[PDB]
């Protein structure tokens, strides 16, 4: 509500005055953890654009290479797919720190278990060899887009909460500490003035009693 | 107004006995009134009635004392008011309890004294509600918050008390006997929906358990349908006890089939949620709103009593063919 | 241990990235990967692709940019970053900035 | 140094008119003898309570937190017996010294004190404990007239412009601190390590000083030019390049 | 109560007096009972003794002025005491110090006083404490949150000080030379945990650095273990000062050389960080924690110096190798 | 100080007067000098001239007002300041205003108050300055951060506000016609760019449409090239309001053809952007930012004037090629 409802006094105006800095303090670095998140959100964010537009061109000729590949080996497309065994090549996860923020990314790793060779043994050759670099450049462009995405919604994520939390604090705890502050000063000034009225009234009473007895 | 007895309509102002001082009346003159007034109801109760005795402000009487005191230059006690506001209130309060009236033929009279206060600024830390509050045994504290959004009777359900649940229970269990852990459940649903609004507040309700956004949202139904009352109406100026126990039944009933809904079907996959009792009970939910608009004059109390009862199967075959 | 990478695209596309070495059969000899032909429809690679996400050791998901607007609505719904999912350029359709389920995030594009 | 000394225990109207005593000699030395006078008053907030004692023997009222309604006249009058007048060679300047109580600078005896005054020198806690002497906050404290006190002839060319950029390396060390602890030691750039550095060794060769060690102002400016030379001339913004091509190289 | 004095156990009462003065006396003698006290303290330091004066509250003191004063119809300063309680207070303390007696035979006694203050609700703005604060050299302030905590003594080392450092500089120059390093830099220590806590409780714990990580650890330890005092223990009752210095010495030893690890690894390969130096040496830390169980009274001098000197060695040991 | 009046480097001592007292006058003379100089400025009014009055800090005023409440021992009112502060400010400054002086030979003063106050902190809620700025019908509002960013004039043209412009309405449409609705389009111009202020950070300045980086970088033009003003120049230390009307025209016409160019192109396939009306017209927005270097004095009103529509004639041939 309005107030924390502290009963006035001086000694709740200093806690309220602490925790008003406190709060103003906490919104501030949670504030400067925002802009760092914010900052590395925006730089994944042009780092995603500047990746897809070269993959825009890293899978188009990798593609291009498929093509010329059915050139020669034919139609090689049905034995691929049919001899998969086990893949060649795995993801390790790996962590990335922002901030306080954990980031996770993504770990290019070979198996070395081939079981695509001898695939052109007699016709494909050249051709598959230069395709199978080609689609593995193209692995080694997305998995840093992946890490690159994956990161920049956790990223996403964690900026939301933070700037939940600075304006949750901006807008209704500090509020609400400004008022019990203005509450306890005014609350104060009405004891002084209570004091003064008491403290006036019995010089009053003095001044006549002295004039009774004169 | 008028009240049957008998059959027969008699006017209410053939009972009531006004004693009016207004504000611009004499100042000292309100001591009298609060007097006069106790005076009466105690006459009245000395005949074997009930009497009840609606102080209209006693903060102006605490003032026009303030005033007096002033004037007097006596020697103030807080803010200004006499060191013996808070005896004379004590001594005015302790004209009220149930009495076996006096004299011969053996009666049994009372005076419930119904007190209003007028803090100013809305702070409850005056001296006359402190005071006041040191000594009635009921406190409706109302909240200006609740009455600017016109949520009359603007009673705070959280800080108001009263002192008789426990001499009440007696007659509850034998004349309304499912009323009492109806009363308990709702302040519970009051209560924690409180913990999770000041929660939310801050966090939102991104991360609130099913439970408790059923908590929530059954207390939000409780507050605007249930505790608010728009005394200006043809069907809300007066609530009879088995519309008031009948409302909190049928809400704390949907309450109690949501709840176990929802946490029975936790583990399982066809998970119930707070979104899906609502699009598949948007009518039966309208309906408990609805509940509030039920006439006690115009529809008879059976008609209440049998709407109230069908509204509950509703709710039992609403949720039977949900789960 | 490790996660996987998982493909939904044209069968050229699954081919190059067989090639690159992104398959495998496991335990239960399910595949991870999918060739989108005619005779597949809307709900069949809904229903794979529900698969792909849900199994915990996927990690990376590649998507056709045509077919991930046929089943944006899957793409949308799928909120947590871990299945890192991509929309990668087809021969049959080009790869556009716009409507990207992961770029629906960002404004200052 | 003529020295009066009131102890706490000595009579308080002998508190009061300490420095009534103090600034009479001070205006005779320097309005009549004609030699620039320091006054150091130390305690005004006993002064204060000596007054507030005055009073309610006096039988008035207390007043704003229990003091007298005129101490700001009265204030006033033992602050402005002080400065500068035409036609004498003498001056008299005032360092009083309060002990803001609660640490509220809300009180009424540092309220009026500024309002009389013209700067403040804030002595701080915090500084105090990390066991930094003199622990002089200078972020907080201010000086009105510091472009009257310094400049070419009066202490040196480039003494406001020194000033002005320590002032503001300082205070974006302590938000590099501030920083720092949310993002940690990596994430901050050469320019953070560099103000983080200049922070370290402003608390430790410009602030911390020693009781004993009296430096002129052109040592004072030394040091600073020292510690303006963590960083390059291009980061130095608030010094101008007329002064950055004499005084920072070396 | 009886202590060792040549060798022999006597009672305290042959060398204490007790001014008693309780609640319900007249409050003239409560006010005159703190005079009484000192005087009798002045007679013994003029004996040339050092007598240590201990008032159980000047705060009450403070109460019996107030009421004297209004009981006389004096003008009140803020919160009701006379205008003229800092200058009692102040012919009160002042009294105390360490003086060249009067008498031809030449001696020199002291007066120590503790006067204890006990404002309303802990308040730091009651006009009795500042008064205090005014005139004492030394002020040993309450942490609430210690004391909930049960952290005993419960003193709060960032408000609380003494102003008798400056003048034990020739003392402990000579007798301890070692120790005002370690107080400074426990003092530094302490102050940054301070700083610590905040950004730590604000925001996280993941972001802080090895040389922060030592300086927290090293806060909990001097404060767990070096700044708390059960002194109702037999080791525990009275801690020497040369026990005192020792465990402040290993401590700040401790501090020093893992700093010096944690930053000399720092930009290098075989990088070092307190997770390493805790999980490596996690019985120098057990041994750092119970140095404060050594026992005087039977663990002499010369044994506790000894076994603090093996520890250091040990902890030398320890990061040799670790480096 | 001088001035320069027929021809003559004048001293304004000659016209002015210095009602100067200091923080130790006497309190009466402090808490008279507002009456005294207000006084003076009213019979130099009847004398038939035009007087401003500037009050360099009426809360010093007012806090001598208090002292005197103090000293006569008064209830001390909201704050601590006398019961009658707000009128009291209120009755000084109903002193000014313009008069048909009282007299035979038909005359006409006026006496303007420009009274300065200090909010505490920044703080325009305490008693003085708020019934300053209730009693006050302009607000200046200089600003310390403007000061330190060099924009001299330091007042911050967003919490300053003048309440005349419907009294100068009349004035302005007889000899300025063009001024109001200039003055209108500059103040939403620059509300405008405090708005998307805002926006900058949560898009940055590449997501700004066409309009919203005109309305920038016009607000940036209107900032650095009319508001700021340096008052040690021979040619804009005073600036004659023909000039500064003629200033606004031309920024306003620039302004809303530019939106129009940009507005009516958004259209078509080669859609105008502001980097292209930059490029296009850096010379007229060079021109535009050195229309202040006209000197009032050598450059006659003729000749400014003449200037001024040669540029608005240059920016309407440049607009029409590009458009
Ligand atoms: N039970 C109620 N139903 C509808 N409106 C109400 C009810 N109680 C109060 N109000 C509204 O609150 C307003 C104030 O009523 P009243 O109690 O007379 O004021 P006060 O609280 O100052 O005595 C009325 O104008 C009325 O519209």
């Amino acid at each position: 509500k309005d107030r924390i409802e502290i009963f006035p006094s001086r000694m709740a105006q200093t806690i309220m005055k602490a925790r008003l800095k406190g709060a103003q303090t906490g919104r501030n670095l949670l504030k400067k953890k925002s802009d760092a998140l914010t900052l590395r959100f925006r730089q994944i964010l042009k780092k995603i654009i500047e990746t897809k537009m070269l993959m825009g061109e890293v899978m188009r000729e990798a593609a291009f290479s498929l093509a010329e590949a059915k050139f020669t080996a034919g139609d090689f497309s049905t034995t691929v797919i049919q001899n998969v065994n086990k893949a060649q090549v795995k993801i390790r996860a790996k962590k990335d720190n922002v901030a306080g923020v954990t980031l996770p990314v993504f770990e290019h790793y070979h198996e070395g278990t081939d079981s695509y060779e001898l695939t052109g043994l007699a016709r494909g050759g050249e051709q598959l060899a230069k395709l199978k670099r080609n689609y593995a450049k193209a692995v080694e462009l997305l998995v840093e887009l992946a890490s690159l995405q994956t990161s920049f919604v956790t990223l996403d994520e964690a900026i939301k909460i933070t700037n939940r939390r600075v304006n949750a604090i901006e807008h209704v705890i500090i509020p609400r500490i400004e008022r019990t502050l203005a509450y306890i000063i005014t609350e104060l000034d009405e004891r002084e003035r209570e004091e003064f009225y008491r403290l006036k009234k019995i010089q009053e009473k003095k001044k006549i009693i002295k004039e009774k007895s004169e | 107004l008028t009240m049957e007895v008998d059959g027969k309509v008699e006017s209410i102002m053939k009972r009531t006995a006004l004693v009016a001082n207004t504000s611009n009346m004499p100042v000292a003159a309100r001591e009298a009134s609060i007097y006069t007034g106790i005076t009466l109801s105690e006459y009245f109760r000395d005949m074997g009635y009930h009497v009840s005795m609606m102080a209209d402000s006693t903060s102006r009487w605490a003032e026009a004392l303030r005033e007096i005191s002033g004037r007097l230059a006596e020697m103030p006690a807080d803010s200004g008011y006499p060191a013996y506001l808070g005896a004379r209130l004590a001594s005015f309060y302790e004209r009220a309890g149930r009495v076996k009236c006096l004299g011969n033929p053996e009666r049994e009279g009372s005076v419930s004294i119904v007190g209003a206060v007028s803090p100013p600024g809305g702070d409850f830390s005056d001296p006359v509600t402190s005071a006041t509050l040191g000594i009635v045994q009921v406190f409706w504290g109302l909240d200006k918050k609740l009455a600017q959004r016109k949520h009359f009777p603007s009673v705070n359900w959280l800080i108001s008390y009263s002192k008789y649940m426990r001499a009440l229970d007696e007659y509850y269990d034998k004349h309304f006997t499912e009323f009492v852990p109806l009363r308990t459940k709702a302040k519970e649903i009051l209560q924690e929906e409180e913990d999770l609004a000041e929660i939310v507040q801050l966090v939102g309700k991104a991360s609130l358990a099913e439970t408790d956004k059923i908590t929530l949202e059954v207390a939000k139904l409780i507050k605007d349908d249930f505790l608010q009352q728009n005394g200006y109406t043809p069907y809300d100026r007066f609530c009879p006890f088995y519309k008031t126990v009948g409302m909190l039944s049928n809400m704390i009933s949907f309450y109690d089939m949501a709840r176990r809904a929802v946490e029975t079907t936790a583990q399982s996959d066809n998970k119930i949620t707070w979104s899906i009792i609502r699009e598949h009970m948007g009518e039966i939910l309208y309906k408990l709103s609805s509940m509030k608009f039920k006439d006690p004059v115009k529809d008879g109390e059976a008609k209440i009593k049998a709407d109230y009862a069908q509204l509950l199967e509703d709710m039992q075959n609403a949720f039977r063919s949900l789960e | 241990r490790g996660k996987l990478i998982a493909v939904i695209g044209d069968e050229d596309t699954v081919t190059g990235f067989l090639l690159g070495g992104i398959g495998e059969l496991n335990k239960n000899r399910h595949p991870n990967f999918l060739v989108v032909e005619k005779d597949t429809t809307i709900n069949e690679i809904e229903d794979t692709f529900r698969q792909f996400l849900n199994r915990d050791d996927i990690g990376i998901i590649l998507i056709n940019q045509y077919i991930a607007e046929m089943v944006r609505h899957a793409l949308d719904a799928h909120q947590r970053s871990i299945p890192a999912v991509l929309e990668i350029p087809s021969k049959e359709h080009p790869y556009d900035a716009a409507k990207d389920s992961i770029l629906r995030r960002a404004k200052g594009m | 140094v003529c020295l009066f000394l009131n102890l706490a225990n000595d009579p308080t109207i002998e508190r009061i008119i300490t420095p009534r005593l103090a600034l009479t000699t001070a205006e005779f030395l320097a309005y009549q003898c004609e030699k620039h006078v320091l006054v150091i008053l130390t305690d005004m907030s006993s002064y204060a309570e000596a007054l507030r004692e005055v009073s309610a023997a006096r039988e008035e009222v207390p007043g704003r937190r229990g003091f007298p309604g005129y101490m700001y006249t009265d204030l006033a009058t033992i602050y402005e017996r002080a400065g500068r007048v035409e036609g004498r060679n003498g001056s008299i300047t005032q360092i009083p010294i309060l002990t803001m109580p609660n640490d509220d600078i809300t009180h009424p005896i540092p309220d009026l004190t500024g309002y009389i005054t013209e700067g403040q020198i804030y002595v701080d806690r915090q500084l105090h404990n990390r066991q930094i002497y003199p622990p002089i906050n200078v972020l907080p404290s201010l000086s009105r007239l510091m472009k009257s006190a310094i400049g070419e002839g009066m202490t040196r060319k480039d003494h406001a412009d020194v000033s002005n950029q320590l002032y503001a390396c300082y205070a974006i060390g302590k938000d590099v601190q501030a920083m720092k602890a949310v993002v940690g030691e990596e994430a901050l750039t050469s320019d953070d390590l560099l103000y983080l550095e200049f922070l370290q060794k402003f608390e430790k060769n410009f602030i911390t000083q020693g009781p004993y060690e009296n430096r002129t102002v052109y040592e004072t400016l030394d040091i600073g030019w020292q510690l303006l030379r963590i960083f390059p001339k291009e980061m130095l913004k608030r010094i101008p390049q007329s002064t950055l091509s004499e005084f920072y190289p070396r």
